[PDB]
């Protein structure tokens, strides 16, 4: 889930 | 019933799906870094293709597919998932899925962002690094020729590329109908061998 961190910000 | 309770605890309050908050708790319970290879394998098995999301159907069909209705059951499957992904035909399938997965269809794009492509190439080859992969990924982070993204055919043909050529490069022909990016790379890679 490469985009998880960005999506959580 | 255990599957329903399991789904319910990661499920979005509004949508009938696991979104990013659930996904993160779900990986945490699995004791797995969210970006690691087993998580790609899970998404593959659940046939997600939308990053950071498992719809109710994907989750149920995917859990059923690996015969798990629990966090502990899923973890127990990991070693055999790893083994499965090593078989030639499964790997080709996982490799094709990985492009679609990294692809933001919500917009949606038709190409992968260069950096996702770079991360996903590294991830998908986890168990089997081809000789040419390290430099290919160095080449792309540098991005000498300023590409915006990686298309489906470039991704598709890269696998064969890694099988045909290298470490020697002796089987590379500039005349062959490889995506032109491969030629840009071979040049770049000749230059770095020189400067080395």
């Amino acid at each position: 889930m490469l985009t998880l961190a960005s999506k959580l910000k | 019933q255990r599957l329903e309770e399991l789904f319910r605890r990661y499920k979005d309050e509004r949508e009938d799906a696991i979104l990013e908050e659930g996904m993160e708790r779900f990986c945490n319970d699995l004791c797995v870094d969210p970006t690691e290879f087993r998580v790609l394998l899970l998404a593959w098995k659940f046939q997600a293709a939308t990053m950071c999301k498992f719809t109710r159907k994907e989750f149920f069909d995917g859990c059923k597919a690996i015969s798990a209705d629990s966090i502990d059951g899923i973890c127990a499957r990991f070693p055999s998932l790893l083994t499965e992904a090593k078989q030639e035909d499964k790997f080709k399938d996982l490799y094709r899925f990985t492009f679609q997965f990294g692809l933001d269809s919500e917009e949606g794009q038709r190409s992968l962002h260069r950096e996702i492509a770079i991360a996903l190439w590294k991830l998908v080859f986890t168990q089997n690094n081809p000789p040419v992969l390290d430099q290919w990924l160095n080449f792309l982070t540098e991005n000498p020729s300023g590409i915006k993204g990686i298309s489906r055919d470039t991704w598709n043909m890269f696998l064969n590329f890694t099988q045909v050529i290298g470490p020697d490069l002796s089987n590379y022909s500039e005349d062959e109908a490889w995506p032109s990016l491969f030629d840009t790379f071979v040049e770049w890679e000749m230059e770095r061998r020189k400067r080395e």
